[PDB]
């Protein structure tokens, strides 16, 4: 439900809310970053039709969208490397129900951007004789925004279980500033499930990329928004 | 840690007396008058400098606008209970909401109606349904829990706003209302057989509790109370009553602390 | 108003143990809302406890696991979790409610966070590392698995080697958990067996030869 | 079902001769809210009256209190109400204990 934006620097970023009722009366708007706590932004009043904002924010940073009967939108300008994280619309029907709330990251140079490739590892001969589980690894390389979403898909269906990917990328530069990434995810199965070779797993790396508006100067493709996949299939 | 109660009265009347308006409405937050609207007006305004402080003007607007629908509601409302128990003349319709927050730890929220001073439907927050007193109230009964989100509207109100709205209040005017002043107690002497009086004066809680012991043992249910009233600057008072020679003491708790007085 | 601090810092727990979480307020109010709330690694973001001087009442999620420790005289509002499960780690936050106007605008403050671990429980350790097959052919991956949570891992020593840190599993149909770390390199001498010499290695792994 | 109200006649401050002081009349428990209140001096309507806002019970009951400026003396002898319960206005007068 959670959604997810890459912008660069100096543009304008749009956010959706992803709330229960899609219209309330007084909604609220906070952000998260890992170090800092969680801080209010501002809130719109619908009788007054007007943002109520917080101290040491300029007037002309933010402003809102007010559909009729669509979740409002929220506006952000002038995107600063600082303005990176979290962003969540909330309510207050028992409590503050905080909704899904999206990602937000920006990049100050637009060429250093690269997307992902997925290679999909299978598993070894060892395991699958001295367990009775099998282990297919994920490997996603040479990304350089930290904006990306992997999922597993078994016979065309998403799956939650027995699934790990580590929460942090590691830097394929540990030196270089602005250095392209790494991730890794796990899938353990029955080793019955594996050795079926009419299975077929996948490996779907979601990567938030430039968008239609943002223009390409470069030799390479350009990083779209797009979906990198790999895939393998039963093996006895 | 004291009993703290918010409430909002609305009270009509039919064919009243021309001096008498219609309609009015009236908040409370320790008893003491909040808020009034009336027909006459057609507009909510703050009977408290304080609450007018600490609030913006689009608030008195909105509630105005509500009031305004509602007075028309209570109104029909009124003429369909004269119609039922085919009443005329003139009689009286009330309606008492509110919550409470009391000293023990315990919470409370209410929402009953009244016809002519006697009790007609009670609210039950946690059953979410309509305790009625009569068929004509069963009629009203069966005709407002048909509508299930209205009834999750006030329960989740009682339950999450009124209380939200007296943290508020209490602390906004937070000097008249949480403010203490001790009471001030004397002992009186004076029909041949008289008794000596207990009284106490000044103090702005209400909450008091008077005994008379002798040596540290209480009277059996001799001590003719009297009761508490306002003295009208913001405090109350209030007075009790108990030949041998015999040492007696009085007894008086107030808010936080007991005191005792000895002869 | 002015501020709320957590002061226990991060911390990684074992399932089954109890844990409490620190957390004090800085407030005029004489009867103040206080909110426990807790992100997990997904991003959501969900209610978990509420409470004041006389009530307290939690989410439905918590089921009996959530209690919280409000002592008015220390301004304390602690959280207790009697039970922990590997559900649970996330990172927790503490919050107070301003009100200003209408209820419906309050404003709630939080702290800095506190970032709770729940390692789970691995009954029988199976400590190994297996070479992983290269399907379609320009890394070789190394993989450890089935070691306790007592086992910290470390970065490597060559930085042309790549290591990941820990990650739990849990297969929900099997209810069974597992602990897992994975390394590459592009080197032509980078083998399983030197793949975490920088660690600390149990001295019962397993470590099969070419079949 | 009306209930007739319940008067109460009293002194804002102890009542010692010769001094400013607030007479109080506190009427409460009545159902109909067109209620006729009066102080009385010497059994005179005092004009110089003041008085609260009208108030609620949660016993569907109303409850007031009227007050003024005096100074006692015992020469002075100090409520008059009139209600649609009442058959006739009812007097009470004032102990001073």
């Amino acid at each position: 439900r959670t959604k997810s934006v890459t912008r660069p620097t100096g543009s304008s970023a749009v956010i959706t809310c992803d709330l229960p009722v899609e219209n309330a009366v007084y909604t609220h708007w906070y952000l998260h970053q890992e170090g800092k706590a969680p801080q209010r932004l501002l809130y719109y009043d619908s009788y007054n039709s007007r943002v109520v904002l917080e101290s040491g924010i300029s007037r002309e940073k933010y402003h809102t969208y007010a559909s009729t009967g669509k979740s409002l939108k929220f506006i952000l300008e002038n995107l600063i490397e600082r303005d990176s994280g979290v962003y969540y619309c909330a309510t207050w029907d028992y409590k503050k129900l905080f909704g899904s709330g999206t990602t937000l990251v920006v990049t100050e140079d637009l060429k250093n951007v690269f997307p992902p490739e997925v290679a999909v590892f299978e598993p070894s001969e060892a395991e699958i004789s001295h367990t009775q589980k099998a282990t297919l690894v994920c490997l996603a390389t040479g990304f350089y925004p930290d904006h990306v979403e992997l999922s597993w898909w078994v016979n065309g269906k998403e799956v939650h279980s027995g699934v790990c990917t580590d929460p942090q990328p590691l830097k394929e530069q540990p030196a270089l500033n602005d250095s392209r990434y790494a991730l890794s995810s796990r899938l353990r199965v029955s080793a019955t499930f594996w050795q079926n070779p009419r299975n077929h797993f996948r490996c779907q790396v979601q990567f938030y990329g430039l968008s239609e508006n943002d223009e390409w100067t470069q030799d390479r493709a350009k990083p779209v928004t797009q979906i990198v996949s790999a895939e393998a299939w039963g093996r006895a | 840690m004291r009993t703290h109660s918010l409430r909002y009265f609305r009270l009509g009347v039919s064919d009243p007396i021309h001096g008498v308006p219609e309609f009015i409405s009236v908040g409370y937050v320790d008893s003491h008058p909040i808020t009034t609207y009336d027909s006459v007006t057609r507009q909510k305004e703050p009977r408290a400098p304080w609450m007018a402080e600490n609030l913006a003007p689009d608030h008195w607007e909105r509630y105005t606008q509500l009031l305004r629908g509602w007075q028309q509601m209570f109104k029909v409302e009124l003429k369909r209970l004269q119609r039922h128990y085919n009443h005329s003349g003139s009689h009286t319709y009330q309606r008492m909401i509110g919550c409470e927050l009391l000293e023990d730890g315990s919470t409370t929220g209410f929402l009953q109606y009244a016809y002519d001073g006697q009790d007609f439907l009670i609210f039950n927050k946690d059953t979410l349904s309509w305790l009625a007193v009569d068929n004509v109230a069963h009629t009203i009964k069966q005709a407002w829990e048909a509508n299930q989100h209205e009834l999750l509207y006030q329960k989740n109100w009682l339950e999450e706003e009124c209380i939200a709205w007296l943290k508020r209040f209490l602390e906004y005017g937070k000097d008249t209302l949480q403010r203490t002043e001790p009471p001030l107690v004397r002992v009186n002497r004076k029909p041949g057989v008289t008794a000596l009086f207990c009284k106490a004066h000044g103090f702005y809680p209400p909450e008091i509790y008077m005994t008379w012991m002798k040596n540290g043992e209480e009277i059996v249910q001799e001590i003719d109370y009297g009761d508490i009233l306002p003295s009208g600057d913001g405090t109350y008072q209030a007075w009790a009553s108990i030949q041998s020679s015999n040492l007696y003491s009085c007894h008086v708790e107030h808010s936080g602390v007991h005191m005792v007085l000895q002869v | 108003s002015d501020k709320v601090t957590q002061s226990s810092p991060d911390q990684t727990v074992a399932s089954g143990s109890e844990v409490v979480l620190l957390c004090t307020y800085d407030t005029v109010y004489s009867n103040p809302d206080l909110f426990w709330y807790r992100i997990r690694p997904d991003y959501s973001f969900q209610f978990v406890f509420y409470g004041d001087n006389s009530r307290s009442e939690g989410a439905d999620f918590t089921q009996g696991r959530f209690s919280v420790k409000h002592i008015l005289t220390q301004k304390a509002f602690h959280l207790v979790i009697s039970p922990v499960r590997t559900e649970d780690s996330a990172t927790y936050y503490c919050a107070t409610r301003l009100w200003l106007g209408d209820p419906h605008t309050d404003k709630l403050i939080f702290g800095k966070g506190t970032r709770v671990t729940v390692e789970p429980n691995i009954q029988n350790p199976d400590p190994a590392v297996y070479q992983l097959r290269d399907s379609k052919s320009d890394k070789s991956v190394c993989l450890f698995t089935d070691f306790d949570s007592q086992t910290n891992v470390s970065q490597s020593k060559d930085s042309d080697v790549y290591i990941t840190d820990k990650c739990v599993l849990d297969m929900r149909s099997m209810d069974f958990k597992s602990n897992s770390a994975v390394a590459w390199s592009n080197k032509s001498d980078f083998a399983c067996a030197n793949a975490f010499n920088n660690s600390i290695i149990p001295e019962d792994t397993f470590f099969p030869s070419p079949e | 079902i009306q209930r007739t109200p319940k008067i109460q006649v009293y002194s804002r401050h102890p009542a010692e001769n010769g001094k400013s002081n607030f007479l109080n009349c506190y009427v409460s428990g009545f159902h109909p809210s067109d209620i006729e209140v009066d102080l009385l001096k010497n059994g005179e309507r005092i004009e110089k009256v003041e008085h609260s806002d009208l108030s609620f019970s949660k016993d569907w009951s109303f409850y007031l209190l009227y007050y003024t400026e005096f100074t006692p003396t015992e020469k002075d002898e100090y409520c008059r109400v009139n209600h649609v319960t009442l058959s006739q206005p009812k007097i009470v007068k004032w102990d001073r204990d």
